[PDB]
């Protein structure tokens, strides 16, 4: 209250203010990375480079990666699957081990179903069905 | 035999244009940010060579209406509470080309200003030569330059902004092919794909800038030390441990593929210094590297005068101009904090001194890295007011950094003089 | 390389022709932007005919 209590005989007050010059925490060495990532396909890629919010790769070139949405229509050939049309390998990059010849095979749905073949095929128990001991 | 089909299948676009392309354009940015520091926060943006080609070309003369510009200098570190950029990292690979020097020209008016050497890597297309190995052929490149191909080249060297320019040269395998000896794919828990080949032989499967390397140094030479001496030499800075080498079976018995795009000899480390340039020297079969220079694309030029000659040796020095440059992230930065406080001429030089001080000697510590946390030799610092505006101030500092180590002449002799006790006439 | 192009410098000359068909002349016709205009490339992205055989060398090669 700024009316300000009555004053009686022995007024005690206690100063619990404090004034002092804040501080300041310091400065992560930034180090700003430019190159063409995207080939002109992320979010952030498509918009103007007038408004382009550069990146910080707090988390890991995994996570940052997935921010953006990196996918490509690109053809190639076909040797998987009945019918004609050229293979169309489609799918965006989550992680760096996207470009794994492995992870590609998870990805596109045509040579997926080669993949498939070869966990049901090749569990062909002929060791526990050859191995018949009477 | 359906492996016959995914080893075609799959083998059909990992060899693929575009789709390697990202590749490139991704393992070396996970190179980058593999080490993760204490405190050193990179960042990225993903910007194609020819949106920034039009961009310093169109406002060459007008930098400050850069779009890129208003993205690094105005925008984070000018303004308050943004966080400055330190040392950019080309991406790309320079020619000698009347275009992309203009690039340079342009990057470099930024990084002059806004204090962050841009690191860059250049092309095999400079020497004139399709073959980045075939480098190793030409006697000394110093001879080369005075070729009138490289005329517009020794315009821009002779610019101030190319003291920030740090172009680098050889490029490091960033990924091993794919074999079932060597480097297998790991397959899935039921899927059988181990057993999977690529397709390669001479020299034509995937490679990334050396420039990657520098920056990726200059981070370690931050998160250790604190300044910018810790990039240069062997037992120093530039060492670059466990690269990614290549292996493969011919005919023979695994012949090993040196990591590195070119053998770089030991005069070429120096040869290429003078011409402006960043070697990333391999050391034959060690799998390693090194950098012993660290030059900025700046002239060096002779000088009559020996205090003259002296400093436009330590000015090409990239690693100074670096060091130097983390005073200006200094004073616009921490100076702002009294930009209203009554100060003076002798307040000011306390201030910017009493910092500046803990990171000056004389004395030598044992060890690079115990002494590298010590850059500079001695520094001045004699600012003073001006007369109109009071306010106002004029500083004007002057720093010695630690002069590296570069070489050194010797001639060794049988004297037969220096003990005459032995050959002397009175005996 | 802008106060050039400020100024509205073209030019109509004839010149020998070696490419596509019909007679006529090859007509070099073009205003200059920037003065690497001049360089013996730039002209084979700005003259029309030239670029034809231009075009299929990003196609055929």
């Amino acid at each position: 209250a700024k009316n300000k209590i009555p004053n009686s005989r022995l007024m005690i007050n206690y100063e619990t203010n404090v004034d002092g010059v804040l501080k300041k925490k310091e400065l992560p060495y930034r180090v700003l990375v430019v190159g063409d990532l995207s080939k002109g396909r992320s979010v952030d890629a498509k918009k103007e480079f007038a408004d382009r919010e550069v990146r910080r790769v707090n988390n890991g070139v995994d996570r940052v990666l997935e921010e953006m949405n990196i996918s490509f229509d690109f053809e190639a050939p076909n040797f998987v699957s009945k019918d004609p049309s050229n293979l169309k390998v489609n799918y965006r990059i989550e992680s760096v081990k996207d470009f794994r010849p492995d992870a590609v095979a998870k990805k596109v749905p045509e040579i997926r179903a080669l993949l498939e073949m070869k966990e049901i095929l090749a569990s062909f128990a002929k060791d526990i069905e050859n191995n018949r001991n009477l | 035999v359906i492996d016959k089909l995914i080893d075609l299948q799959v083998n059909s676009i990992i060899s693929n244009d575009e789709f390697r392309a990202l590749e490139q354009e991704w393992l070396k940015v996970q190179e980058v940010c593999q080490e993760d520091y204490d405190n050193v926060e990179v960042s990225i943006l993903d910007v194609k060579k020819e949106e920034l080609q039009y961009d310093f070309e169109r406002n060459l003369y007008d930098i400050s209406s850069s779009d890129f510009f208003k993205k690094v200098y105005v925008s984070e570190f000018d303004q308050y509470g943004g966080e400055p950029y330190g040392a950019i990292l080309g991406l790309y690979n320079f020619e000698n080309t009347t275009n992309d020097i203009i690039w340079l020209t342009g990057m470099g008016m930024v990084a002059k200003n806004s204090h962050a050497p841009f690191i860059a890597s250049i092309d095999k297309s400079f020497f004139g030569v399709k073959d980045l190995s075939e480098i190793t052929h030409i006697k000394s490149f110093e001879a080369l330059l005075e070729h009138p191909r490289y005329k517009e080249w020794n315009d821009f060297r002779n610019l101030d902004v190319a003291a920030y320019i740090g172009l680098t040269v050889g490029d490091f395998m960033l990924r091993q092919p794919y074999n079932p000896e060597n480097n297998p794919v790991q397959y899935k828990l039921m899927e059988g794909f181990n057993e999977f080949v690529d397709y390669d032989k001479n020299e034509s499967y995937l490679w990334g800038p050396a420039s990657i390397h520098l920056v990726k140094n200059m981070m370690r030479s931050y998160d250790k030390t604190r300044w910018f001496q810790y990039i240069r030499g062997v037992e120093s800075g530039g060492y670059v441990k466990n690269l990614v080498a290549c292996v493969y079976d011919n005919k023979g018995i695994l012949e090993t593929k040196s990591p590195l795009n070119v053998l770089f000899a030991d005069y070429m480390e120096l040869s290429l210094a003078n011409i402006g340039l960043i070697p990333f020297v391999s050391e034959k079969g060690t799998s390693n590297a090194c950098f012993f220079s660290v030059n900025s694309a700046k002239k060096v030029e002779e000088f009559v005068d020996g205090f003259d000659s002296a400093n436009s040796r330590l000015i090409a020095n990239l690693s100074y101009t670096m060091c130097i440059s983390r005073i200006s992230h200094y004073i616009k930065c921490v100076i702002r904090d009294k930009i209203g406080s009554i100060v003076d001429v002798e307040s000011i030089q306390k201030i910017l001194s009493d910092w500046i001080s803990e990171f000056v000697t004389t004395v030598y510590q044992p060890t690079p890295l115990e002494m590298a946390r010590y850059p500079f030799r001695n520094v001045s610092i004699e600012v003073k007011t001006i007369p109109g505006k009071p306010g106002w101030y004029s500083c004007k500092i002057n720093v010695i950094p630690h002069i590296q180590f570069e070489g050194m002449n010797t001639t060794m002799t049988i004297d037969t003089r220096l003990e005459p006790e032995l050959f002397g006439t009175n005996n």
